[PDB]
Order: C-alpha cells, then structure tokens, then sequence
RNA sequence: AGGAGUUGAAGCUUGGUUCAAAGAACGUAUCAAG
RNA sequence: ACGAGAACAUACGUUCUUUGAACCAAGCUUCAACUCC
C-alpha cells in the first residue's frame, strides 16, 4: 500500500531557492530562482524540501544538537529519509516531488507576476561604501501544491511516521525553506494537509489523516 | 533576428563589435558642451540607461512566446520616451544616444515586435556599458 | 489599452508616436498671438500640467484595483477643470491643448473609469513633455 | 525549543527603504519605497533590520568602533547573527522576516494613504540653481508588527543573547532604520515587545520576557 | 553611546517651507506648506534644517566665500554632517529628525489657526499691472520641539563639535530657515537648548550644556 | 457624496453646461470677471480654514462662515440684476442650503470645486 | 455710489557614487586497488 | 535452439552560509496686494 501526502505550501516571505550560478547580465537580476523550464514557472525542488525537513526533524530527534553525518543519525530519520550505510541499508518510505506553483491564476487576477526582484546591498564597514545585490525571489502568497508518496512498509510504524512528519511540518513553519532565510526570506506555512490512498483503500486512514491534518 | 541601425545591419555576430566600435568612436572624438573643454557622459547616466533596459530585461527572459506581449512593448515604447527625454535635457546624453545609435535600435525593436529582437537590443546595450567601463574607467 | 482622441486612436504601444506627431504639429506651424509675431508655450505651463497629472499618478500606480476610485476620478475631473482654466488664462495654452488633444484624452479617461486608461494618459502626457524638451 | 520574538516597530518619522524594480515617471517619484508586490503594501525587509541591528550591536559590543568584516565580530554577534568564516562557521540563532505594514486600517481611519511623497531639492553652491527630487516615503506613525524566531540551542547563553537583543533594539531606537536617515527620516521605536514559545514551553520564559518588556 | 540634543525652535516670522501634493484651488493658496501627513499638521523637515545648518557653518568656517561642492567642505563639516567622496566616506555624527508642531494647544489657547495665508503680488514695472499670489505660512510664536542624535565617536572632538553646533545654532538666528526668507520669513530662535545621554553616563556632560545651552 | 444631483465627478461638467447656457441667450450687459471673482475669493477664504481642519465634521465657526457668505451673496445679488440671473441660473444658494442641511466636509469641498469650476468655465468661454 | 483686471509668472524635475563580494565546485558505496 | 541467459547506473546528500540599496544634497531662486478713474 502506498499513500499520498497531499497539501499546499504557502509563502509568507520570499523563498529564493535555486539557480544557475552562471552570468545572467551586467545590470540585471543575478542568481534567478529555479524554474520548470518548459513552463518557466517558479519551482520548489523536492530535494530542498526533503533536505530541510530531514535537517530539522533530525535536530528535534536526537534532542538538541545534530553534529553528525546524515547517513547515521536516528532510526526514525533513517527509515523516513533513506539510508546508504555499508552493512545497514533500508529504503526511504517518502518520495518527494518537484513542486510547481499552482496559484498563477490568482496572481494574474492581481496583475502581478509570479516573481519579483529584491534589491539588497552591504556596507563595507571600513570604507562605508555600498555593494549592491539583486536576487530574484518568488512573491509572497504564492501557493505550491505538493504530493509526497508514502511507502507504507509496515503497519506498526505508520502512526509514528506521520507523528514525525507532522513534527517536521511544524518545525518548518518556524524556519525557512530555502535561500537567504535569516535575512527575511523563505518563510513558509503548510496548509490543507491530507492523506489519500493510491490504489485500493486503507482501513485506518483516519488516525493518520487527523494526526497530520491538525 | 537582425536589427537595423543605419545602412549596416547588426545581428548576434556583431553587436559586441558594433558597440566596441561605437564606444571607441566616442573616445578619440568626444563631445563639447559649448564651452572650451570636452565632456563625456558619466557612469551614472549610462547606468540609468542600462537600468531602464534591465527593468524590461528582467521580465522578458522569463517569457514564453517568440512575439512580445503588449505590456512589454508598452514599456519598450516608454523606454524610448525616457531616452528621448533625458537626451533633450543634457546634450552630452544626446550625443551618446545619437552616436551609439539607440533610438533607431529601439524603434526597429518596436517594428519587429519579437523576443529575439529585444534580446539583441539588450545584449547590445549591455555590451555598450561593458565597453564603456572597459575603456578609460574611473573606478 | 484604448484611448480615443478624434476618429484616430492611441493605445499602449503607440503613445510615443502621437507625442512625436503632436509636438511636431506644435512646431512647424506654431501659435500666432493675435499679432504678426510667433509664440510657443513655455516650459513651466506644460510642466505645471504634468505636475497636475502627477498629483494623481502617485496615488494610482501605488494601488491595486482595476477600477479607479471616486477620490481619484474626482481629482481627474479637477484636472479637466484646471485644464479649462489655464486654457482660459492664455490663448497659447488653449491652442496647445486643442492641437495636442488633451481634453479628448481626459474625457476618455473619465468615460472608461479603468486604472490602465489613466496610466496610458499619464504615459501620453509624459511623452508629450518628453518630446517638447527633446526639440 | 525555538522562541518567537514578537513585537512591533512604530515609526516616528518617514523611513524610506529600498529600490524598485518599477518604472518612473518624469514628474513623479524617483527611488520609490519597497513594497510587498502581491498587495502593494509597504514593507520593511528583514535584511535591512538585521543589517542595521547587527551593525549597531556590534558597534556597542567591541566598545568604541568597528572596522572589520561581519566574520570578525565577537562570538556573541557571530552566534546571534550567523557567520561564514572558513572553519569557525556558526549558524544564526535569529531568523528575521519581511515586515509588512501592519496598521493599514488605522491609517485609513484618519483618511490618508499609506505612503507620502516628500519634496526635496539641492542647490548648486556656485550657481544657486535648484535640483528637485521626490522620494516616496512611508508616513509617520505607521506600525510594523514583526516576529523574529530564536533558536534555543544553549540554555546557559540565552540570558546574554536576550540581553544583547534588548541592547540592539534600544540602540536602534536612537538611530534610523533605512534610507535618508540623517536628513530626517527613519526614526523608529519598539513597542509591544515580548517572547513566546514556538511549541512546548521554556522553563525560564519569564526572565526573557522581563528582560525585553522594560 | 549617543547623545541627544533636545531643543526648541521658536518662530519669530512666517517660515513657509515645502512642497505639497495638495491640489490648489485657484481662488486660494498656491504652493502650500509641508505637513506631517498623518494628521497633516505643520512640519519642519530634517533635511531643511540640515541643509541650512551645513550652509551657514560652511560659510563661517572657511570664513566668507563659498563656491565649492558640498563634499569639499572643511573637516569639521564633513565629520559632523557626512561625506560621499570615494576614498573617505564619513558617517555623520549628527542625525536630524522631522520636527512636528508641538504647541498647537498653546495656539488654541490664543484661538488662532496653526498657519496663515499671506497675500503677495508682483508689479510689472512697465505697465504697473499686478500678478497676485497666496502662500501658506506658519504663524509666528509657534514652537517646534526637536532632538538631534549626536553619535559619539571619540571624546577628543566632542567639545569642538558641540562648539561648532552652537555656532550653527547661532548662525541660523540671523538667516532664514526656508522659503521666501529674503523677503521676511523664516526667522527662528533656538530656545532652551540641552543635551543628555541615551544610555549610560557621559562623565564630562556638565561642560557640554555650558558650551551649548548658553 | 450626492449633494443635489452633482457628484464629486460631474461638477465641472455641470458648470460647463451652466456657462454654455449663459453664453447663448444671456441677460439683456453680461456679467464681468470681478464680482464672480469676489464670490470665489470669499468662498476660498472660507476654504483655507476649512481644509486645514483635522476632522470630518464641521465646527460652529465654519457654519457661521457659510451662513455669513450666504448673507454676503444675498447682499451682492441685491446690488445688481445680472448677478441675480447668474445666481438664479446656478444652484448656488441651493448648494449653500444643502451645506446647511448636510454639514459634511466633503460636501463643502464639492461645492468649492463646483464654484471653482464656475470660475474656470466662465473664463474658458 | 464705486467700478475693472492681474488670481500666479519664469527656472530646475533628480545630480554624483559603488552596480552580485567571499565560501563550497560534488562526497561516498558497490566496480576497482590490496 | 543468437558469446548467450538473468540484472533500474542505482542508494545517500537543503544552491546553501555571511551582506542596511546605502552615502551626500535647503522645495528653493527672483517677485511691493497693486494700478486706474
């Protein structure tokens, strides 16, 4: 049985994830955000969401500090986000996906593009001169409908797994998702979370649905 | 895919070369401001011109169709208005705009209302700024 | 998107060309001041007209809604009244308004009460004064 | 645990911050104020608040003057605002956020727009010819409800960290926040200052709220 | 460690300052006064006070003549007001603020409005036909409570800097503050000058009130 | 914002219609540019004090001001017949009585813009 | 006995200054080598 | 009665860390509330 964790990521601030570090232009936006190049719609990679969730969730478990290699931190983290140790390997139950922006229609009704340019600088404090900085940022209020496939390997662990998943989702609400987060960007807020089956039907889907949808 | 300036056409093989020839023609014969000495355009004004181009260039590179949308062409026509305004203010800006022929370029961008024409114009202005900083910089 | 002057239309790809043709109509056949002398309008009058528009422009480009508010369109009507008054002040201003058809544009804005129509009108006024200063 | 530093920033003067990313008219504002582009509501970037607070706090600490890079502050400032020096890298305990204008209804109650235009000029000293400019600027008495996340990692250093944070806010009361500050703008003040927990409870939460509520 | 220069500007004459975005009725005042746009009650901009003080100090220092660009003033002026030359940017130790009207209650005691329309014209001397105008002018006897943040850099120059500040306070007594001041406006009187610390305690602060508030 | 059939928008259009009604088929000696300006000056002398007030209602002194300019234009109408035809073909005293029975600041600004539009469109033709 | 006529005119509408800096640039595991 | 048969180039991994769009700059310059009868 395989479950699908359906929801929406809502941007509270910028969320500057991703980009080619090549030259863009001379006086134009530098380090653009990652996009789905067929549409060139702004994108959340599943790698970013998975890595940030794994970091925060493995910091809350192993209570306090996380000073270790990611291939061996905590057994719940290992069974949730995969493993690659030599004599001890188990699969990830979660399959993250590349998230695309979904509310471009609502952003077109406001006569705004899906992305903006934030202007920054710094002040070299010995000479007190400025050094400007343009970064592309997705606008706030941008919605990102995501699907994560959950591989239900064992019935005895699924409630602890979604307790940990709701724990990681609560941890991401008080942290940033990508990019210059300590400078007022990247703040997200998960909403409309639910779990539905892929094929067939799961019997105790309700305890999962409202330990996660609460 | 080929932008017309005067009697010789510029495309994506020559705009760096044309802008280099234009900048190096601005030097060796600079502009005189009706007094004894010469006066060339400063960094800040041509960075204003480049910022005006970049305000559309930041949006055009994330577009889909090969022909530009109408709000892009609105902003291109308003760039033409702004360059015509700032050149009429100071005659040193008018000399730089006429010699490094800008208005003809942006009109012929407005004629062939395609994405590649505007990109050719934008890389032309970017190369123009680049060669102005390359020759005789005051940083 | 749409703004009518006579039977001849100006839209948002195009206002620079009618600003060309409007100012180049003011030049090459200028005003006659009930004398044999020549007279063209000064900088301060037309740019007082610009500041008259830009008292409204700073509150429209800052806003969101696709329809103009009643305070804004009230000040648009005030722009039309001030146009009539400073037309009545000087005959050179009257023929500048009549040739560079400004009452037609401001009445177009008052008819189609949309945000983008006034923004096009602001583009047209700024382009009028841009091509005034360019010549 | 993580803590949330809730509060508000009230403006006593203008506070013009930032540069659009917008076209300009030829009789209107040059350098307009930065905005949240979905709502066209004026915004304090979290980068500006973090940079000004870091500069003032690392000017008070290191008693006297500072002339060095951000990586060469003392360990209080490095541990509070992050670091990127080559081996002794420190993750930032503070996460700032983009601060939208928060009291728009109480600005509209006095029947005025959220921003103003402030007319300026400069005179040439030899020819006495003026040179006018118009800067968009937020109106005074605009309140900005902010929140800053704090990362409780070492419980024996949280006292000194919040002492330093209250020090930085009390310095930033006597200094501008951004833009044309020496010429009469940017003067802010800090009100409604408190700290709350993210999830759970911190044991000495009262000794942090008392050191900020004075 | 900052000092705050509390004071009061007392108006002897009109002092019409500023450009508004008010629509002007044609039988009414044209070019009205600048206001603090929340209540839009009358305002002295900080930039105007800084500009006049820098002008009158840069006349008396470098005694007499002045035909140079503002970055080429004397060292006292650059270290007191700021610099923008490329090699040596000086961060200004002064910080001016927008000064709102304070004694509106004192004016309502006298039962007068806070400002007044003054009638002027221009006689064309050829045909003696006039050309009228109205200007909105603040009334005399109006106070303006201000405070300027002195940023202490080194105590070897604070005495000389407040002596220059009291010199610029003296010099603005005999010259206007803004607007049509060569024709009888803008006469100010700096009354009840003082200085205080922000936090901490300046040990030689009793000498500073002697050289300033006297 | 109603104020007797003339909104915050169509005030200049009503004044243009009124002046065009004046200009063809006038009274007998048409009205000059000095009395109508005197009306403008008295109403904008009230307007300066009005627009520098703080709140959205009117004080007692302001109602005194509109009442006294009512008796002033009553006196001035009592002087000449041409200004009687001017104030009759305008809804001027109607606007003043509506300011009496409405007592709202925006109505006074609308009436001031109406009489300013009267001045402007009299000057335009 | 007060009538008219000027209700603002001209000038500048931003000037200059830095216009992405330092980091990491794949690490591992089978494969192989021993 | 195919140098063939069987075999996922796969598993693990945040485009991320540090950075005030700043600094400098009077809404000012020149004007008789006036002329005529």
């Amino acid at each position: 049985m395989k479950l699908v964790i359906e929801g929406t990521i809502v941007l509270k601030t910028g969320m500057h994830i991703g980009g080619s570090s090549d030259f863009s232009a001379i006086g134009a936006v530098a380090s653009p955000v990652v996009r789905d190049t067929l549409t060139r719609l702004p994108l959340i990679p599943g790698s970013s969401l998975k890595g940030k969730m794994r970091y925060l969730l493995a910091k809350e478990l192993n209570n306090g500090i996380l000073l270790n290699e990611p291939n061996n931190d905590q057994d719940e983290i290992l069974r949730l986000f995969g493993s690659s140790e030599k004599d001890k390997i188990r699969r990830a139950r979660l399959k993250f996906n590349d998230i695309k922006l979904s509310n471009l229609a609502e952003l077109e009704t406001f006569n705004v593009s899906s992305t903006e340019v934030k202007f920054e600088n710094t002040i070299n404090r010995k000479t007190a001169v400025a050094n400007p900085r343009q970064i592309e940022r997705v606008i706030a209020g941008s919605k990102f409908d995501f699907e994560i496939f959950y591989n239900l390997d064992d019935i005895k662990e699924v409630e602890k797994d979604f307790e940990n998943i709701k724990q990681g989702f609560d941890l991401l609400e008080f942290d940033y998702l990508g990019g210059h987060g300590t400078r007022g960007s990247g703040r997200i807020a998960f909403e409309n979370l639910s779990v539905i089956t892929a094929v067939g039907n799961f019997e105790k889907i309700n305890t999962l649905n409202e330990i996660l949808g609460a | 895919t080929e932008l017309k300036i005067g009697n010789e056409k510029v495309n994506s093989t020559n705009f760096g070369d044309f802008a280099e020839k234009a900048i190096r023609g601005i030097n060796h014969k600079p502009f005189v401001n009706s007094k004894g000495g010469e006066q060339k355009i400063t960094t800040s004004k041509i960075r204003g011109i480049l910022e005006l181009v970049n305000k559309v260039y930041n949006r055009v590179i994330n577009t889909n169709d090969v022909e530009l949308s109408e709000n892009i062409l609105a902003d291109i026509a308003y760039i033409k208005v702004k360059i015509a305004y700032e050149s009429g203010r100071e005659p040193v800006v008018k000399d730089f705009i006429q010699r490094t022929a800008f208005t003809a370029a942006i009109t012929d961008v407005m004629n062939q209302r395609t994405r590649e024409s505007f990109l050719l114009f934008a890389r032309y202005v970017e190369s123009l700024i680049a060669y102005f900083k390359f020759y005789g910089g005051k940083d």
